[PDB]
RNA sequence: GACGGAAGGGCACCACCAGGAGUGGAGCCUGCGGCUUAAUUUGACUCAACACGGGGAAACUCACCAGGUCCAGACACAAUAAGGAUUGACAGAUUGAGAGCUCUUUCUUGAUUUUGUGGGUGGUGGUGCAUGGCCGUUCUUAGUUGGUGGAGUGAUUUGUCUGCUUAAUUGCGAUAACGAACGAGACCUUAACCUACUAAAUAGUGGUGCUAGCAUUUGCUGGUUAUCCACUUCUUAGAGGGACUAUCGGUUUCAAGCCGAUGGAAGUUUGAGGCAAUAACAGGUCUGUGAUGCCCUUAGACGUUCUGGGCCGCACGCGCGCUACACUGACGGAGCCAGCGAGUCUAACCUUGGCCGAGAGGUCUUGGUAAUCUUGUGAAACUCCGUCGUGCUGGGGAUAGAGCAUUGUAAUUAUUGCUCUUCAACGAGGAAUUCCUAGUAAGCGCAAGUCAUCAGCUUGCGUUGAUUACGUCCCUGCCCUUUGUACACAC
């Protein structure tokens, strides 16, 4: 039926979510890069976000 | 076009799926890395592994199939992706090729 | 969860599995001679004669066109 | 014609170099122009909790991303750009060419 | 499943001719590209097919990947009664 | 090894000494306990739970409570089974429901197909008293371990320590030890000096025509972008150089070091951080995941979704917090300031403009993929002149009501922003406790994070900017040694 998935989902954390591991919340938006942040914890290492300070 | 910023974060996450998908399927070719070679109208991927011969496939498939995958996915002509392969010597500088062959090593059964 | 008795009543109301019935579809007898036409059919134009016409009660309703169709044939 | 090349890269010395061959390139073929336009270095700060969970300590980090920006106007011709657009290419470096 | 066989032959169409099936693990919402068959329908059958033994299967971040394999385009082949060395999908 | 209301020695504003800001007391946004129904979903409960799950939630996020479908047994077989399945279609009874899943009945692509036999998929159902990874903590202290040699039958011990300094098993040194490693230190980013080297129509410094004004008399402000020049003294990248206690005076087997005078940039490593040894907690975490060992749903399932709610419920106790309890004032009009930071391509952000207005509101592109634009962010306290003057009052802003519109197709248990109003506790707060040695305590703010909407929160930056301290082991903690022990999941 065309009424499966009626209601919207336009804003809040029902379109937002992780590129890794599919997480609604605690998703940092920030940059359009749209991962949650223990992932850009996991991934920083090998992507190139490097801690000095 | 767009921003610069978001331009090299995607870069980095593009980056980062291509090494987990690398290291989910080409780990037992003996995949140990990948560097992106930006060039216009040319994206150039090196990789240097240990199973070369093995991760080639007989005549350029699994490399062509590799090639194709992210070609249709960003509707690039075909040729404009292309994926390089070597081998580096003292494969012991890997510790990811090092993690991966012990890795199949336990689920083998070794002590 | 563990400790839930679903006062609700039974409602086992698995659809109908097809009961085999007898065969169906006369349209009209014609012995040696030209056969004609019963059950009136649909005229619409991108139709080819194929829709069985919805006569349920003086009234009837096409199949092509899912959604509109009122007519009185 | 009236062209701008500019490298917008995070690997500083692939950045220096480039940019020092670029330069040399251009003073050893003739070709009149400014420096290269220095810009200031984009620092990205974000920060995260370490701990997945709730719990510990509110300890922070702050994930650091830096970018240089250099930028060189070039009035040269239809032949030598594409000369330079198919040689002297150094890799690691983001290097784009427009127009105005 | 009850699943139209128009959009199945689309499919396995789509399966030859390119040799790998591209489907983010987006499910719901039916409308996928260049395709008006619901893209749920479209992971089931190429899942099916996985399960039947010709083409390998990879998540990557919930994008299911696809690859046809040695006895997969074969099968593909067979079915569709092409003439030897016309089109496979790991042609260069 | 642990511990001692045992000794010695060396340290710490998550300790004190003299203090400053405080909180605890008032109001009000946040989380926990308790109370409540059908639920008010759970994690954690000294430091090391309690503005913490980046948890600032309206209808997913939603893990909970009412109702509503398909079952996706992926993959093959036994039985109806083209004299045709299986989902699917228009109406009143039903349901907010224009979802036949059923009641009066008329079918378009159609062998995937119904039970079981085997097996699978999903899970924010558990188990961290099963894990990995990430943390937090032990531990912001300096400790840790081999090889060889010596000692003891052995567990083990020396190495790794008398005395001096440091923040430091930092070193000097002594010496059954010699030779090594990790931690520390080194290491890297940030801020502070260069009027010097290469570079700035994304700005100016200095000269002219357009210049206008003060004005007539010899000076200041800016615009005029293929309108003519040298440079960066103000926005910047780099072998960059440089504080290594540099020179000198005092104390020390005058060795390592410590206290003083200064051009020089700082002479507590010049500061502030990241990373951080060995071992461990049964400390958090299955709520970050198509990750798992072991139990749960396998079809009126806990599998994906729809409409309402709920996490905001309040007799009560607590925890960072913002405004406060007025004259250094409150309010009113005039003069000006930078920085961390973000910002729209197959979508529409930051918003520069004319205008209709007490304010909040309402238009098309000019600006922007961003040293050019938003943004001299003209911010706040702050400087000058003004009203009130000690009345819970012009202080304090909250509890009521009336209105105006961008958000969301949906505000309502005020979402929000303005105008009127209201004028409530609060007159610096008991026992008791948090941060602090320089641009730092604190006071003001600004940018980002979660942002459709909503900061009183957090991550950083900037403005104004203090007396306090240069000691201690007295309370609370850390390490080492000696020592006692009937402890050894270890007081």
């Amino acid at each position: 039926e065309n009424v499966w998935f009626s209601h919207p989902r336009r804003y809040g954390k029902g379109s937002r979510q992780c590129r890794v591991c599919s997480s609604h919340t605690g998703l940092i938006r920030k940059y359009g890069l749209n991962i949650c942040r223990q992932c850009f914890r996991e991934k920083a290492n090998d992507i190139g976000f490097n801690k000095f300070r | 076009l767009i921003s610069k910023k978001r331009k090299l974060v995607a870069d980095g996450v593009f980056y980062a799926e291509l090494n987990e998908f690398f290291t989910r399927e080409l780990a037992e070719e003996g995949y140990s890395g990948v560097e992106v070679r930006v060039t216009p109208t040319k994206t150039e991927v090196i990789i240097r592994a240990t199973r070369t011969q093995d991760v080639l496939g007989e005549n350029g498939r699994r490399i062509n199939e590799l090639t194709l995958l992210v070609q249709k996915r960003f509707k690039y002509a075909p040729g404009t992706i292309v994926l390089y392969a070597e081998r580096v010597q003292d494969r012991g500088l890997s510790a990811v090729a090092q993690a991966e062959s012990m890795k199949f090593k336990l689920l083998n059964g070794l002590a | 969860r563990k400790k839930k008795v679903y006062t609700t009543p039974k409602k086992i109301k698995h659809k109908h599995k097809k009961v085999k019935l007898a065969v169906l579809s006369y349209y009209k007898v014609d012995a040696e001679g030209k056969v004609t036409k019963l059950r009136r059919e649909c005229s619409n134009p991108t139709c080819g004669a194929g829709v069985f016409l919805a006569n349920h009660k003086d009234r009837l309703y096409c199949g092509k066109c899912h959604s509109v169709y009122k007519v009185n044939a | 014609i009236k062209i701008r090349i500019t490298l917008t890269s995070t690997k500083v010395k692939q950045l220096e170099n480039v940019s020092s061959n670029i330069v040399k390139n251009a003073e050893q073929h003739n070709l009149v122009k400014k420096g290269p336009v220095r810009l200031p270095t984009k620092v990205l700060k974000i920060s995260t909790r370490k701990t997945p969970n709730g719990e510990g300590s509110k300890t922070w980090e702050t994930y650091e991303m830096r970018i240089h920006k250099r930028y060189i106007d070039l009035e040269a011709p239809v032949q030598i750009v594409k000369r330079i657009t198919q040689i002297t290419i150094e890799p690691g470096v983001d290097v784009e060419v427009v127009v105005a | 499943m009850l699943m139209p066989k128009e959009d199945r032959n689309k499919i396995h169409q789509y399966l030859f001719q390119e040799g790998v099936v591209v489907a983010k693990k987006d499910f719901n919402q039916a409308k996928h590209e260049e395709i008006d068959t619901k893209n749920l329908y479209v992971i089931k059958a190429l899942q099916s097919l996985t399960s039947k033994g010709y083409v390998k299967t990879q998540f990557s971040w919930q994008y299911y990947y696809y690859t046809l394999t040695e006895e997969g385009v074969e099968y593909l082949r067979e079915y569709l009664n092409l003439p030897e060395h016309i089109v496979p999908g790991t042609y260069i």
